[PDB]
């Protein structure tokens, strides 16, 4: 519940 | 190459819903990252909502939670924003932006920025009905000339939504021209006014007319601006 | 949540000059700072990201810088295609934005002229007054217009708009807008906009009397 | 006190052609340089295409060399960039600016409000 993972392909 | 193309925003009646689409050219949309930030009028910037690359996982924030929601269609390269049970307060430009996904020589990521953005698309929540405006004179005299220039003008009264357009004399006078921003009034209306100096011995020999087109209502106004003695 | 804080409000440069630009953390954002540019009628643009790391295509005198708390956008040599808007954004907890400083083009001190216009027959015939002021052609941005009905000082009844700066001669434009009821605009006789700039060494009045125009 | 109207833009698949125009209203343009300039998102405006008065000559940027053309109506007060081979690279709000200085040294003053093309698929 973080939303400041890598939100993109190949992170 | 990248572009992203708004569309879908308008005025919505509070409570409505409204769709915005954002849609993607020029770079692999289906590998990025998007969001949706806003900007009410003359305010800053709100981040409104992220989704990523793959649809799987949505943010979004508080003031927009369980009444937006975001989603993508990555075969027809498009974002959307579902804009259900909208607010006055929801009134904004809102933009499509791209994450900003960056590797550095050594393999680094970074991400979390918005790189590439959409024109805007305005989306006006208010429960005003389309209305024209009233135009009246702004009428030089003694109190309205500096030095040996008059200031005139029209005060364009009580339309919605934006925008509205004026011309003076046909378009054939454009030098010393204001056109003020519109303000919203407390009735939900907008009001602005538009002005010009010209030199203060032309009042009695030229005509000053103002030309106030208000495109939703349909609304053409020619106003003559005849001078006063005050 | 992380609360940005930019200083100044606005910096008022010439071409040429360096621009220093800062912005504040409520709390540390390590390096996961942002700057962008902003012109009116249009999106954002990035700058800078990671700090100090410029975006492709952007110019090479825009540089960031620190880390933490404290961070500072550095133009410089500003250039006339930078007069903008300009924003932080940290990406370390959720997304949040600074409130933004403005780069306006400095230029001389123009004292504005003041010119008053009062409700037309045809608009008081409607029902309502507006009585409106206007400031022409000034520099610096700050003005205060203060309204007087009757010599009463007027408060919560009046509205204001400004014009961006001139493309060509760097002014404001100030409109403000009384508002009245034709009734309570009817009540009264003398109906003034006094107004104070640093330009002006004392305040301008503009007033008319109700019925003599 | 002169206007820049552009037109011409529009979507174009990769190898194909476009022609913007630039119109200018309450000037004779005849004796001034007119350019077209172009800004890709995120990028400054970078310079694409010169044309100088009538056997002056037209002057073109690196990356438009051999692609584009300008030219000039001045009987219609206008000016034109004639795009052939377009590239997906291309795709930038297109402006067009009048030299005020007729020696060329660029002092450009009054500049049109953009246009888009986009080249894609």
């Amino acid at each position: 519940a973080n939303p400041n993972v890598d939100p993109n392909a190949n992170p | 190459q990248v572009q992203l193309v708004e569309s879908g925003g308008g005025v919505v009646q509070p409570g409505r819903s409204l769709r915005l689409s954002c849609a993607a050219s020029g770079f692999t949309f289906s590998i990025y990252g998007m969001h949706w930030v806003r900007q009410a009028p003359g305010k800053g910037l709100e981040w409104v909502a992220l989704i990523w690359y793959d649809g799987t996982n949505k943010y979004y924030t508080d003031s927009v939670k369980g009444r937006f929601t975001i989603s993508r269609d990555n075969s027809k390269n498009t974002l959307f924003l579902q804009m259900n049970s909208v607010r006055a307060e929801d009134t904004a430009v809102y933009y499509c932006a791209r994450d900003a996904h960056y590797s550095d020589s050594s393999g680094y990521s970074s991400w979390g920025y918005f790189d590439y953005w959409g024109q805007g698309s305005l989306v006006t929540v208010s429960s005003a009905s389309t209305k024209g405006p009233s135009v009246f004179p702004l009428a030089p005299s003694s109190k309205s000339t500096s030095g040996g220039t008059a200031a005139l003008g029209c005060l364009v009264k009580d339309y919605f939504p934006e925008p509205v357009t004026v011309s003076w004399n046909s378009g054939a006078l454009t030098s010393g021209v204001h056109t003020f921003p519109a303000v919203l009034q407390s009735s939900g209306l907008y009001s602005l006014s538009s002005v010009v100096t010209v030199p203060s011995s032309s009042l009695g020999t030229q005509t000053y007319i103002c030309n106030v087109n208000h495109k939703p209502s349909n609304t053409k106004v020619d106003k003559k601006v005849e001078p006063k003695s005050c | 949540e992380i609360v940005l804080t930019q200083s100044p409000a606005t910096l008022s440069l010439s071409p040429g000059e360096r621009a220093t630009l800062s912005c504040r953390a409520s709390q540390s954002v390590s390096s996961y700072l942002a700057w962008y540019q902003q012109k009116p009628g249009q999106a954002p643009r990035l700058l800078i990201f990671d700090a100090s790391i410029r975006a492709t295509g952007i110019p090479a005198r825009f540089s960031g810088s620190g880390s933490g708390t404290d961070f500072t956008l550095t133009i410089s040599s500003l250039e006339p295609e930078d007069f903008a808007v300009y924003y932080c954004q940290q990406r370390s907890n959720w997304y949040t934005f600074g409130q933004g400083t403005k780069l306006e083009i400095k230029r001389t001190v123009a004292a504005p002229s003041v010119f008053i216009f009062p409700p037309s027959d045809e608009q008081l015939k409607s029902g309502t007054a507006s009585v409106v002021c206007l400031l022409n052609n000034f520099y610096p941005r700050e003005a205060k217009v203060q309204w007087k009905v009757d010599n009463a000082l007027q408060s919560g009844n009046s509205q204001e708009s400004v014009t961006e700066q001139d493309s060509k001669d760097s002014t404001y434009s100030l409109s403000s807008t009384l508002t009245l009821s034709k009734a309570d605009y009817e009540k009264h006789k003398v109906y003034a906009c006094e107004v104070t700039h640093q330009g002006l060494s004392s305040p301008v009045t503009k007033s008319f009397n109700r019925g003599e125009c | 006190x002169v206007q820049l109207x552009x037109s011409g833009g529009g979507x174009v698949q990769x190898g194909x052609s476009l022609x913007l125009s630039c119109x200018a209203x309450x000037x004779x343009x005849x004796x001034x340089x007119x350019x077209w300039x172009r800004q890709x998102p995120g990028x400054x405006r970078e310079x694409v295409x010169x044309x100088x008065x009538x056997x002056x000559x037209x002057x073109x940027x690196d990356s438009x060399x051999g692609r584009f053309t300008x030219s000039x109506d001045x009987x219609x007060x206008x000016x034109x960039l004639q795009x052939x081979x377009l590239x997906x690279x291309d795709x930038a709000x297109y402006y067009c600016x009048x030299x005020x200085x007729x020696x060329x040294x660029x002092x450009x003053x009054x500049w049109g409000x953009g246009t888009x093309v986009t080249v894609s698929s």
